[PDB]
C-alpha cells in the first residue's frame, strides 16, 4: 500500500540523509572555524554531494500521491520532502538565476563609495560605512554616505533585480505558487487537523492586523524620537513632517538602537552594563557558557552535552586560523551541537551567549523527531526562543542572583524607562521597516506595483507606514530596497516581524507559567521548572505539530498577538503619552524638512 | 581443590574487532570455571544487566552452556537488548526471548570504533520482510522488495539494500556513540553442568 511504502521510504531516506547532511554541516564548520582554500573546496564537494542526494529523493519523493496518506506526520514529512526548491526549473534557467544571485553576493560584499575630491578615502560599508552611520552626527557626511551607497549600489543593482523577479516568479509559478511572495508566504501554511489551518494569503492580513495596534506605539516612539533628533538637528526636521532617512543610526533605518546616545531619556541614570563587574571577577567565556548552562538547567532543559563543551569554539582561537566573527548556534546531526561565537567578556556576549544557548536547546529538544521534522515550527520560531533567553538574561533579578550586579541594586522608575527605551529602539522600530519591506516586495512579487513605478511606490510606503522620508528624490534608475543584505542575497524578511511578536508572546506565557506578579519586563524564569515544562512541550514538537498548535501549547492561541507587546512597553508607553501632549505625533507624507 | 582453567572472557571482552549486529557472533563456552567478577570490577563496563539470575549469585548458581554473543550497536538501542522490547535491533537485528535467563553488558567504545572519516564496517539491517525469532540471524544481502514490482537484484525506488552503516565518528552525541554488547545466555540441559564458579577453603 501506498503509505507503508512511503514510511519504508522515509525509513531508506533518513539515513543516509542524516549522515550527508552531518558531512556536510562538519565540512560547513570546518571552513567556519578555519579558513582555507582545502576548507572551502571540502565543504563545495560536501554540500554538493548532499545537495544533489536530496534533489534525487525529491524527485522519486514526488511520485507519491498524497490524497491516499492518512498519517498527518508521514505527510507532513513528505511535503517537506517534495518541496523543491529552484530546482523545479530547466537548467538553463536556473544556471541563470545562481549567476544573478552569485553577482549580487559579490557585488554586495564589495560594495564601494568613494569621497568626492578625496580619491584615497574609499570606504566599504562593514568596516567604515557603517561607522559612520552608527556613529557620526554630521547630516553631510550621513547624506553622503547614505545617498552615494544608493547611488552606486541601486544603479548596479536595478537590472539585477528585474531579471531576479522574473527568474524568481517563473520557480514559483513552477512549484504551484502564484508569486515569490506566495512562495516565501507558504513558510507559514498549516494544513494539520482543524481548526490549526492556516493558509498563506491569511498571513499578510494578520500582519496587517498586528500592525493596526502597533502604529500607536510606534507612532509616539517616533514622535519622540523626531522631537530629539530636532534638538540634535535644529532646522534640518520638521515638527510635522517624517523622519529624514540617514538621521536613523543604521545605513537603511533597520534598526534604531544607534540613535539612544542622541534620545536618552535620562542621561545622568547610568545603563545595566556589568561588563567590569565581569572584569572584577575574572570571568571568562567558559564561565559566561557555564552561567548560561545554569540558567538553562534551573529553568528545567537539560545540560549541555560533552560534545559541545569539546567541540565548539568560545574565543578567538589566535593560534593562526582565520574565523568567522558572527555567533552561530550549529545542529550538525547525530546529537553534534556546538556553537562559534568569538565571546569577548562584556554583557553584550553574555547575552548572546544566551541567546545562542537557546537555540542550541531548541534544536537539542526535537532531536527525537524524524529528520524532515527537525526544523522549527516556522521560521519566527527559532529565533524567537533564543530572544526570549535574551530577555530574561537582562533582567536585574537575573544579574543579582548570579552575582554579577550587587544585592542592594536600587531599580528605580527611571533606569526602567531608558531601558525600556534602548529596548524599542531595538524592537519596536524594527516593525514598519519590516513589515514595510515585505509589503513592498510581495507587490513586486504579485506585480501590483508596476515595473516601471518601483521607486516612486516605495517611498511613498515609508513615507506611510514606516514615517521616513527620502533625503533627495530618486528615479527608477535606482534600486534602493536592493542596498539591503537580506534583499540582494534572497532572505525573507517576514520572519524578524513574527520572532518579535512571538517573542513576547512567548515571554507572558512562560511568565505567567512561573507565576510573576510585577511587570513584564522584569521578569525572570529562573528557577522555574513549570515554565520550562510548558516551553519544552513546544520545542519538542519542531515542525511535526502545525505551528498554530505549538503556539496554542506555548500561549493558548492560535494567532499573532501583540498584547504581549504592548503590555512588555506598557510603561514606556505611558511616559511616551506623557511626554507627547504638547506635540504633534504622526507624520505628514508630503516632504516636509 | 586449588582452581585453574578460567573461560575465555578476554577472548569475547577484549578482541580487538567486533562484529555488525547483523551478523553478530557467537561463541559457546563451556568445560571452564567462569568468573563473573572481572567484568563486575571494571568501571568502564557501564551498563551490567542481568535477567532471570541475581549479578551476586553469578559465581555459585552454574550451568551447562554458556552462550557469549558479541556485537556493536549505538546508546540508545542498547535498551533494545532486552526481552520484550521492539525497534530495528530487536525486530531485525538480536531477539531475545520472553524467558531468557542470562546478561546484557554494554560499554562505550569511541576510543576503539570511531574515525574520523567514518567507521563504515558496523552494519545493521533495517528492512525485513518478517521479525527475527530468538537467536536467529540473517546476514541475507537480498534486496528488500517494499513494492509490487520486482526488485531483479538492482536498487532504486521501492528496492532497498537492507544493510546500512553506522558510519561511527567521535564527534556523536552520547545516544549515537559505538557501545560494545556482550550477551551471556545461561543454559542447563541434560548435560552434566560443566560451567561453575570458583569455591574456597
Ligand atoms: C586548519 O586547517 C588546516 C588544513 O589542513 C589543518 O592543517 C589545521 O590543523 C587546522 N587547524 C586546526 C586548529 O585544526
Ligand atoms: C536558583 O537556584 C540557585 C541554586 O543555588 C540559587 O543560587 C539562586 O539564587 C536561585 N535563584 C533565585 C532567583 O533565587
Ligand atoms: C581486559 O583488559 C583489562 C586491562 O587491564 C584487564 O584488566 C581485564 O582483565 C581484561 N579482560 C576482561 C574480560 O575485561
Amino acid at each position: 500500500l501506498t503509505e507503508e511504502n512511503a514510511k519504508t521510504f522515509l525509513n531508506n531516506f533518513n539515513q543516509e540523509a542524516e549522515d550527508l547532511s552531518y558531512q556536510s554541516s562538519l565540512a560547513s564548520w570546518n571552513y567556519n572555524t578555519n579558513i582555507t582554500e582545502e576548507n572551502a573546496q571540502k565543504m563545495s564537494e560536501a554540500a554538493a554531494k548532499w545537495s544533489a542526494f536530496y534533489e534525487e529523493q525529491s524527485k522519486t519523493a514526488q511520485s507519491f500521491s498524497l490524497q491516499e496518506i492518512q498519517t498527518p506526520i508521514i505527510k507532513r514529512q513528505l511535503q517537506a520532502l517534495q518541496q523543491s526548491g529552484s530546482s523545479a526549473l530547466s537548467a538553463d534557467k536556473n544556471k541563470q538565476l545562481n549567476t544573478i544571485l552569485n553577482t549580487m553576493s559579490t557585488i554586495y560584499s564589495t560594495g564601494k563609495v568613494c569621497n568626492p575630491k578625496n580619491p584615497q578615502e574609499c570606504l566599504l560599508l562593514e568596516p567604515g560605512l557603517d561607522e559612520i552611520m552608527a556613529t557620526s552626527t554630521d547630516y553631510n557626511s550621513r547624506l553622503w554616505a547614505w545617498e552615494g551607497w544608493r547611488a552606486e549600489v541601486g544603479k548596479q543593482l536595478r537590472p539585477l533585480y528585474e531579471e531576479y523577479v522574473v527568474l524568481k516568479n517563473e520557480m514559483a509559478r513552477a512549484n504551484n505558487y502564484n508569486d515569490y511572495g506566495d512562495y516565501w508566504r507558504g513558510d507559514y501554511e498549516a494544513e494539520g487537523a482543524d481548526g490549526y489551518n492556516y493558509n498563506r494569503n491569511q498571513l499578510i492580513e494578520d500582519v496587517e492586523r498586528t500592525f493596526a495596534e502597533i502604529k500607536p506605539l510606534y507612532e509616539h516612539l517616533h514622535a519622540y524620537v523626531r522631537r530629539k533628533l530636532m534638538d540634535t538637528y535644529p532646522s534640518y526636521i520638521s515638527p510635522t513632517g517624517c523622519l529624514p532617512a540617514h538621521l536613523l543610526g543604521d545605513m537603511w533605518g533597520r534598526f534604531w538602537t544607534n540613535l539612544y546616545p542622541l534620545t536618552v531619556p535620562f542621561a545622568q541614570k547610568p545603563n545595566i552594563d556589568v561588563t567590569d563587574a565581569m572584569m572584577n571577577q575574572g570571568w571568562d567565556a567558559e564561565r559566561i557558557f557555564q552561567e548560561a548552562e545554569k540558567f538553562f538547567v534551573s529553568v528545567g532543559l537539560p545540560h549541555m552535552t560533552q560534545g559541545f563543551w569539546a567541540n565548539s569554539m568560545l574565543t578567538e582561537p589566535a593560534d593562526g586560523r582565520k574565523v568567522v566573527c558572527h555567533p552561530t548556534a550549529w545542529d550538525l546531526g547525530h546529537g553534534d551541537f556546538r556553537i562559534k561565537m568569538c565571546t569577548k567578556v562584556t554583557m553584550d556576549n553574555f547575552l548572546t551567549a544566551h541567546h545562542e544557548m537557546g537555540h542550541i536547546q531548541y534544536d537539542m529538544a526535537y532531536a527525537r523527531q524524524p529528520f524532515l521534522l527537525r526544523n522549527g515550527a516556522n521560521e519566527g520560531f527559532h529565533e524567537a526562543v533564543g530572544e526570549i533567553m535574551s530577555l530574561s538574561a537582562a533582567t536585574p533579578k537575573h544579574l543579582k542572583s548570579i552575582g554579577l550586579l550587587p544585592s542592594d541594586f536600587q531599580e528605580d522608575s527611571e533606569t526602567e524607562i531608558n531601558f525600556l527605551l534602548k529596548q524599542a529602539l531595538t524592537i519596536v522600530g524594527t516593525l514598519p521597516f519590516t513589515y514595510m519591506l515585505e509589503k513592498w516586495r510581495w507587490m513586486v512579487f504579485r506585480g501590483e506595483i508596476p515595473k516601471e513605478q518601483w521607486m516612486k511606490k516605495w517611498w511613498e510606503m515609508k513615507r506611510e507606514i514606516v514615517g521616513v522620508v527620502e533625503p533627495l528624490p530618486h528615479d527608477e534608475t535606482y534600486c534602493d530596497p536592493a542596498s539591503l543584505f537580506h534583499v540582494s542575497n534572497d532572505y525573507s524578511f517576514i520572519r524578524y516581524y513574527t520572532r518579535t511578536i512571538y517573542q513576547f508572546q512567548f515571554q507572558e506565557a512562560l511568565c505567567q507559567a512561573a507565576k510573576y506578579n510585577g511587570s513584564l519586563h522584569k521578569c525572570d524564569i529562573s528557577n522555574s521548572t513549570e515554565a520550562g515544562q510548558k516551553l519544552l512541550k513546544m520545542l519538542s514538537l519542531g515542525n511535526s505539530e502545525p505551528w498554530t498548535k505549538a503556539l496554542e501549547n506555548v500561549v493558548g492561541a492560535r494567532n499573532m498577538d501583540v498584547k504581549p507587546l504592548l503590555n512588555y512597553f506598557q510603561p514606556l508607553f505611558d511616559w511616551l503619552k506623557e511626554q507627547n501632549r504638547n506635540s504633534f505625533v504622526g507624520w505628514n507624507t508630503e516632504w516636509s524638512p | 581443590p586449588n582452581i585453574t582453567n578460567l573461560c575465555p572472557f578476554d577472548e569475547v571482552f577484549n578482541a580487538t574487532r567486533f562484529a555488525s549486529v547483523y551478523a553478530w557472533n557467537r561463541k559457546r563456552i563451556s568445560n571452564c570455571v567462569a568468573d563473573y567478577s572481572v567484568l563486575y570490577n571494571l568501571a568502564p563496563f557501564f551498563t551490567f544487566k542481568c535477567y532471570g539470575v541475581s549479578p551476586t549469585k553469578l559465581n555459585d548458581l552454574c550451568f551447562t552452556n554458556v552462550y557469549a554473543d558479541s556485537f556493536v550497536i549505538r546508546g540508545d538501542e542498547v535498551r533494545q537488548i532486552a526481552p520484550g522490547q521492539t525497534g530495528n535491533i530487536a525486530d531485525y537485528n538480536y531477539k531475545l526471548p520472553d524467558d531468557f535467563t542470562g546478561c546484557v553488558i554494554a560499554w562505550n567504545s569511541n576510543k576503539l570504533d570511531s574515525k574520523v572519516s567514518g567507521n563504515y564496517n558496523y552494519l545493521y539491517r533495517l528492512f525485513r520482510k518478517s521479525n527475527l525469532k530468538p537467536f536467529e540471524r540473517d546476514i541475507s544481502t537480498e534486496i528488500y522488495q517494499a513494492g509490487n514490482k520486482p526488485c531483479n537484484g538492482v536498487a532504486g525506488f521501492n528496492c532497498y539494500f537492507p544493510l546500512r552503516s553506522y558510519s561511527f565518528r567521535p564527534t556523536y552525541g552520547v545516544g549515537h556513540q559505538p557501545y560494545r554488547v556482550v550477551v551471556l545466555s545461561f543454559e542447563l540441559l541434560h548435560a552434566p553442568a560443566t560451567v561453575c564458579g570458583p569455591k574456597k577453603s
